[PDB]
DNA sequence: TTTTTTT
């Protein structure tokens, strides 16, 4: 009936645009799981065009849009909109509704009052901006929606807050609810002041003994703490820590939540339904190049990468680090002396992003030590909700396991607890870059791995003292890691930018970054998988096509030539004979690989150098022996 | 200046009051005196004039008139025939604006105590003297979540108190409001008794009706009462209630980040402008930890500062190669991002080092410095989810040095890299949360044979510097060699102990910092050693 | 149950394969183990050899040339990235399953050892 | 020995079923119910047909069965150890899993070859599986 | 969550 009264404060133009109405239809649908009070309303805003027929092409609609939007819009949307059409409306109504309430238990309970009643009635008035879900641990956790005048901490607005206690909700309790309680003082004086009759006052007189002795209870620290253990039991929601951060179109700023569901990007700040927890400090403000700092950090952009397609690459790369859904299966490796500005950029996204989307994580997760996934290991859950992981750790000329590259890099399911946690499982969401000073060895030559993984050299060394003039080197500069990465203003930029090289990829593109063409990167990526053979520089060294060679050579005979060759040229590692045998097996020796009257691969020739020169003279060896205009942000859209 | 005392909120009360003043009263000298007589008649105890010198000017009526109303409140305090009361203050506070007296008064803690106490019958609880307690004492403890989910107290030390040496003008740290517990049972107390004699004023009218006996009912039921404030589950609830009044929600995250102030034994350092400054009073601040050490501006004529500058010069014989060590070290007092650095100090037998090294860290304090070990730079590096407690141990200080060698040790230059670059760097607390924190810290480590250093990229070398002592202390033979000299153990054993020693070496530290400052950009390369860099 | 995760060319322990196959003290799972280069059997059991089955591939799904071979087809990798995580697959597949469940208790009694397919015979 | 069915009491010639009240301190037990031998059960006749069909010979037969039927005693009993060895499909891992099922997870356990084979130890390390044997007769 | 014990 309270709802119905908010219904009928609602303008005719709900029923004006067919959008609008479909969503009071599906947040009313939220609200009763049954179309009563839709009838209701339809009643209300609408007898006349359809009237009695078309309901049930109006139950049809109802069932079409309660499986429809993907968002759950229910009582609190209604409650909002009332208040922005009928603010003072919207006051009232509300203000006599717990007022009833609570004289209903006053006058059926004789004003004994106990914790479920002053729960309920602070239930009815601030059920919208609290709510209380059970998390992992089995304990009952509050969590507030924030407001712009509040003391509220930096870049908590229009976010649900977690709360060890509803500090705001106690104070509530000792001063609002006071307030309402005083309210019923007044009515009872009234009755009170009313004629006697036969025992009306003296019943009142009673009532009001009992209410005054009760009345004190509000500020009673054991009865308070009794009224918030009995609302959170009211105030529960069953499906808000689980959905609390998974939506990965929406992300927590500074100033709101942005929104990257549809191009361009909008900052809700308003009212809202979304279940936000987490954000960064960074404020959103639209992309716009005549900025000082967007054009200080675009000019720094085009300084560190020459090429533009190989710029816009590495932009739409680190772009999809705002995304935390399910991407492709990607890698990035960027090589360099330590003299190029790929560090700045890593340190920059993670700091524009920050610790809940961001992480830095240690190579040594994909050199030598294994998952353990039995023990807590806190450092593996330092990528469990976040979209960005970049390594910045290169001890020696790391070599890194193939099965951790195949773990972590490919969209699966991995599982892993934490303290006080259980094995839990989660999705890899991560856009991963690692950096490399000296090398990256890839042992393998799988052609699984070899399609998730990119490389790009750096080109430009920088230098503070001396400075030549080398076009490829320039000068560093002491402030823009001591004090351009600090700045509020800096990565306030560098995320508009971000931003904006999103939206740019999901315009030109469907999304998908195979789709964009940058040549320059799909030469570097064979060049290193052929650099990375270790196999074919073993067979074009030491093997030499001996012609009218009667020297046998078994796989055995290749393997052990290969493993000292590999130990001796690459670094130092075991080897497995049959799975040797069948690497050299698939290669050029199957021209000159046979089997034996033993049925034993065999090499006819081609004697092994053994050695150093030594080589077969007679048939030689066996082994084969654009540009920016005015802005580079932008360019082709179809090359 | 402290002219509205913490300890006294009847000081704010009445400045209130002398804002509500009429401005007739500001820059003119009989009504103002008339005023100030008034006020030491009813309180003698140079609030009031304060109040007074506070809110309206304080000698814009006559220059240098100060202290013609000192004789006036002298004169006053004295006994003094004409008595006026503060009633005259009242009325003359309702003449000039009667409700802006009425809002102002509203907001007092004796009209909320009284509103509570009319209001529920003289039925006392909680939340009412939480609220109360609150007004009169909320600009002295504050109230926070830290990360474990628990509230925790802190409060302010002003100079007249129990307090630990080292803590005045700064936030300790509290698990109980022990101060708030002895006022609610002390000062409060007081309070409630002015209430008792309210009520028996409005008991002392005629009868009027039938208003007698409910005054005489609330007289009882504020007696009964008026002894809960001694029940210790009384004291509990409120204090339990009053942790809701003072939380300031931001307060522990800015607890100690500005890395310009520096917490000492007579107060706060700042750093901010040269010269340095000393505030020992009142400020906005939140500073919680501090060093040992007072400090006093450098001045070489003292004896301590004397015999340090000549140890220093005997330490370190180059000049260059002095005033770089003196310039890297005074970096250490700096707790923001600083320059990729690191100095390895390499001596023989008994040099200057565990003397200068451990100087710098006990006149730094254990906030500030700490000592690590050398396993955190040689040996492998741990898995992470393991805690290393160690790897902590430079989270927010600005100095660290090591100082073991076993046999000419080989560190790994990954730990180098990770702990030198002004970047993030992730760890976990023992039996706590695996989180990342800032690299603030200046580092030296002291030797005795060398270290080895695998690599030859140009990352490591741009961040390692070198010294070799050239001085051998040797007292008993002590030959006419020019770097050897006899040496006194006091400085290990006496003058490392000593404050003024440490007090002088502050000082000497700060003027470095602030020359660096001054002749650099606070840049240590552009800091031109040839010594330095010939050895590295 | 399943394993997926192959580095390089795993040998397997003979005691782990008696241990996790038997039914001793509860195991009641179905399990799959994959691999791409080789697993390595030292032993020549006759009891630890009638509880494995084998089974190698024939179909490479080939994306940027694909050829004419009747062995290799064109593929989409939606397969792996869309169509495993759409719930209406999932409800299709497990309804899959559960047909094929009806049909093993319909033809055979329940006894997967009695089904004939002398390919995985040959293979193994 | 607490049995499904109550107390199996092996003190005294013919074992007793104690199915009421007694001063008897019992708390473990096996989900066996405990029924008298009887050679005309098919089960039980079943079961001695295999006996028969694993030990060919009578005199290893009766030796096996009397040394196995001390598993059913908690007490001290003699310094022996049974090492039975055969080429392929035998009747071992059915007779000893059996004797392990009708004793349960408190009478009888399963011990691991680690345990005999090697890595014998410093004692500062648990070793993990020692008390896998503590109050069980197999 | 540590000690451990991973090894
Ligand atoms: N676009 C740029 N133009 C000029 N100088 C730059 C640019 N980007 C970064 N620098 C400078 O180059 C250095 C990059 O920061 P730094 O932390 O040294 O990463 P780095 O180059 O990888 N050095 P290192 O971590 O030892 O490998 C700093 O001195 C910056 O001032
Ligand atoms: N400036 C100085 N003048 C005189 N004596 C000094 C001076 N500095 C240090 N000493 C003394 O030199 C002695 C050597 O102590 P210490 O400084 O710890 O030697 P060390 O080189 O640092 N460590 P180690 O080399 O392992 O013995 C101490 O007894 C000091 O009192
Ligand atoms: N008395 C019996 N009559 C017929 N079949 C039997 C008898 N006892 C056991 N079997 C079967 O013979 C087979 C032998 O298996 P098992 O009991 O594990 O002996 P085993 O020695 O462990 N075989 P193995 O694991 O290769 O060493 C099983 O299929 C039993 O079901």
């Amino acid at each position: 009936r309270y709802l119905h009264k908010i219904l009928n404060l609602l303008p005719p133009e709900y029923y004006v645009e067919y959008p609008l109405w479909s969503n009071v239809v599906f947040a009313l649908a939220n609200t009763s799981a049954n179309y009563r009070p839709l009838a209701e309303w339809f009643s209300q805003k609408c007898p006349e065009k359809w009237n009695t027929g078309g309901k049930e092409k109006l139950e049809k609609l109802w069932n079409d849009a309660s499986h429809h939007t993907e968002k759950k819009i229910t009582k609190r949307s209604i409650m909002y909109w009332a208040h922005k059409h009928a603010p003072q409306q919207y006051k009232e109504i509300v203000e006599q509704g717990y007022f009833s309430i609570l004289a209903e238990y006053v006058y059926s309970y004789n004003g004994m009052l106990e914790h479920y009643m002053i729960a309920k009635v602070i239930y009815a008035m601030m059920g919208n901006k609290f709510v209380v879900d059970v998390d992992s641990n089995g304990k009952y956790v509050w969590f507030e929606f924030v407001l712009p005048g509040q003391p509220m901490n930096q870049g908590e607005i229009w976010k649900w807050r977690k709360e060890v206690n509803p500090d705001e909700l106690h104070i509530y309790i000792s001063e609002n609810f006071s307030r309402v309680m005083d309210r019923i003082t007044e009515h009872i004086k009234y009755h009170l002041s009313q004629p006697h009759e036969s025992n009306i006052l003296n019943y009142y007189k009673k009532l009001l003994k009992a209410f005054e002795r009760s009345k004190s209870k509000i500020f009673n620290d054991s009865f308070k703490k009794g009224v918030i253990r009995q609302a959170e039991f009211l105030f529960r929601q069953r499906s808000f820590i689980q959905t609390l951060d998974t939506n990965p179109h929406l992300l927590g700023v500074g100033n709101g939540v942005l929104s990257i569901e549809t191009i361009p990007a909008k900052l809700i700040n308003h009212f809202h339904e979304h279940p936000i927890h987490q954000y960064t400090h960074i404020c959103y403000v639209p992309f716009n190049p005549e900025n000082p700092w967007t054009k200080l950090l675009l000019n720094a952009l085009q300084d560190i990468i020459p090429e533009l397609d190989a710029r816009l690459w590495i932009m739409f790369y680190l772009s999809t680090a705002i995304f935390r859904g399910l991407k492709e299966a990607l890698m990035l490796l960027w090589l360099g002396g330590g003299c190029n500005g790929k560090t700045f950029l890593m340190r920059l996204v993670a700091m524009v992003l920050g610790d809940h989307y961001a992480s830095k994580l240690n190579i040594s997760l994909l050199t030598s030590c294994r998952e353990t996934a039995e023990k807590p290991n806190s450092a593996f859950m330092r990528l469990k909700g976040r979209g960005y992981g970049y390594f910045e750790e290169t001890n020696k000329s790391e070599v890194l396991n193939t099965s951790r590259l195949k773990e972590m890099v490919n969209p699966g399911d991995v599982t892993a607890r934490e303290l006080n946690q259980k094995q839990e499982s989660f999705q890899m969401t991560a856009t991963m870059v690692a950096a490399s000073n000296y090398n990256f060895i890839i042992d393998t030559t799988d052609h699984g791995t070899w399609r998730r993984l990119r490389h790009y050299r750096s080109k430009v060394k920088f230098c503070h003292n001396p400075d030549p003039s080398n076009p490829y080197e320039k000068k560093e500069d002491p402030r823009f890691i001591h004090e351009y990465i600090m700045d509020p203003d800096c990565q306030n930029a560098f995320f508009s930018i971000l931003v904006y090289f999103w939206e740019k990829l999901q315009k030109e593109y469907n999304g998908q970054i195979k789709k964009v063409f940058c040549p320059t990167i799909e030469s570097e990526t064979e060049a290193y998988r052929k650099s990375q053979d270790t196999l074919h520089r073993f067979i074009t060294e030491r093997v030499v096509e001996s012609p009218s060679a009667e020297t046998v050579y078994n796989l055995s005979e290749v393997v052990t030539a290969y493993a000292e060759w590999y130990n001796t040229n690459i670094n130092v590692k075991r080897h497995i004979a049959l799975e040797l045998s069948q690497e050299l097996e698939n290669s050029v020796l199957e021209k000159y690989l046979q089997w034996s009257p033993n049925k034993t691969r065999i090499l006819k020739g081609c004697r092994i150098l053994h050695k150093f020169e030594t080589l077969q003279p007679g048939e030689s060896y066996i082994g084969v022996s654009c540009e920016p205009k005015n802005k580079w942000w932008e360019w082709s859209p179809n090359p | 200046l402290s002219i509205l005392m913490l300890h006294d909120p009847e000081a704010r009360y009445l400045h209130k009051i002398l804002n509500l003043l009429p401005p007739e009263y500001y820059v003119e000298y009989p009504l103002w005196s008339n005023v100030v007589f008034a006020l030491a008649n009813t309180s003698a105890n140079y609030r009031p004039l304060a109040e007074w010198f506070s809110q309206k000017c304080p000698e814009k009526w006559n220059t240098g008139g100060k202290e013609k109303l000192e004789k006036l409140w002298n004169d006053a305090s004295h006994h003094t025939e004409k008595k006026i009361t503060k009633r005259s203050i009242m009325y003359w506070a309702h003449k000039h604006a009667p409700q802006q007296y009425k809002e102002i008064v509203e907001q007092g803690y004796f009209s909320i105590l009284a509103e509570y106490v009319y209001s529920y019958n003289g039925m006392l609880e909680h939340y009412m003297i939480a609220k109360v307690i609150y007004a009169m004492m909320g600009n002295k403890f504050v109230v926070d979540v830290d990360s474990n989910g628990k509230y925790v107290w802190f409060e302010f030390v002003l100079p007249g108190q129990p307090m630990n040496q080292g803590e005045i003008w700064k936030w300790r740290k509290e698990v109980n409001p022990d101060e708030l517990h002895i006022y609610i049972s002390e000062n409060f107390s007081r309070v409630m008794d002015r209430i008792t004699e309210h009520i028996k004023y409005h008991l002392s009218q005629p009868h009027e009706s039938n208003i007698l006996n409910y005054y005489k009912k609330l007289l009882k039921a504020f007696e009964r009462s008026k002894s809960k404030i001694f029940n210790d589950s009384f004291k509990k609830g409120v204090i339990r209630q009053a942790e809701f009044l003072f939380r300031q929600r931001s307060f522990i995250q800015t607890l100690d980040t500005n890395p310009h102030l520096l917490g000492v034994g007579n107060g706060v350092l700042s750093i901010e402008t040269i010269p340095a400054k000393l505030i020992n009073h009142f400020h906005e601040h939140p500073i919680h930890q501090y060093t040992h050490i007072c400090y006093v501006p450098f001045n070489p004529e003292n004896p301590w500062t004397k015999l340090l500058l000549n140890a220093l010069q005997d330490i370190i014989p180059e000049l260059d190669a002095r005033l770089w060590i003196m310039f890297y070290l005074s970096t250490a007092i700096f707790r923001g991002l600083k320059e990729a650095l690191m100095l390895l100090w390499l001596g023989g037998g008994c040099n200057g080092k565990t003397f200068l090294m451990r100087l710098v860290a006990m006149v730094l304090g254990d906030h500030y410095a700490s000592k690590l070990n050398i396993s955190l730079l040689t040996s492998c590096r741990e898995t992470a989810e393991k805690p290393n407690s160690a790897f902590m141990r430079l989270k927010g200080r600005g100095y660290g040095y090591f100082e073991e060698t076993n046999k000419s040790e080989v560190l790994n230059t990954s730990r180098l890299k990770e702990m030198v670059n002004p970047g993030d760097v992730t760890a976990r607390e023992l039996n706590q949360k695996q989180e990342s924190f800032q690299m603030t810290a200046t580092m030296v480590a002291a030797s005795n044979y060398n270290f080895i250093i695998d690599t030859t990229d140009h990352g490591t070398w741009r961040r390692l510097r070198h010294y070799r002592s050239k001085v051998k202390f040797c007292h008993n033979p002590d030959p006419s060699n020019p770097y050897e000299k006899k040496e006194d153990p006091r400085f290990i054993h006496e003058y490392i102990m000593d404050p003024d020693c440490q007090n002088a070496f502050f000082s000497i530290l700060v003027y470095f910092w602030e020359k660096l400052q001054k002749e650099y950009n606070g840049q240590i390369k552009k800091v031109f050693c040839p010594t330095i860099e010939s050895e590295t």
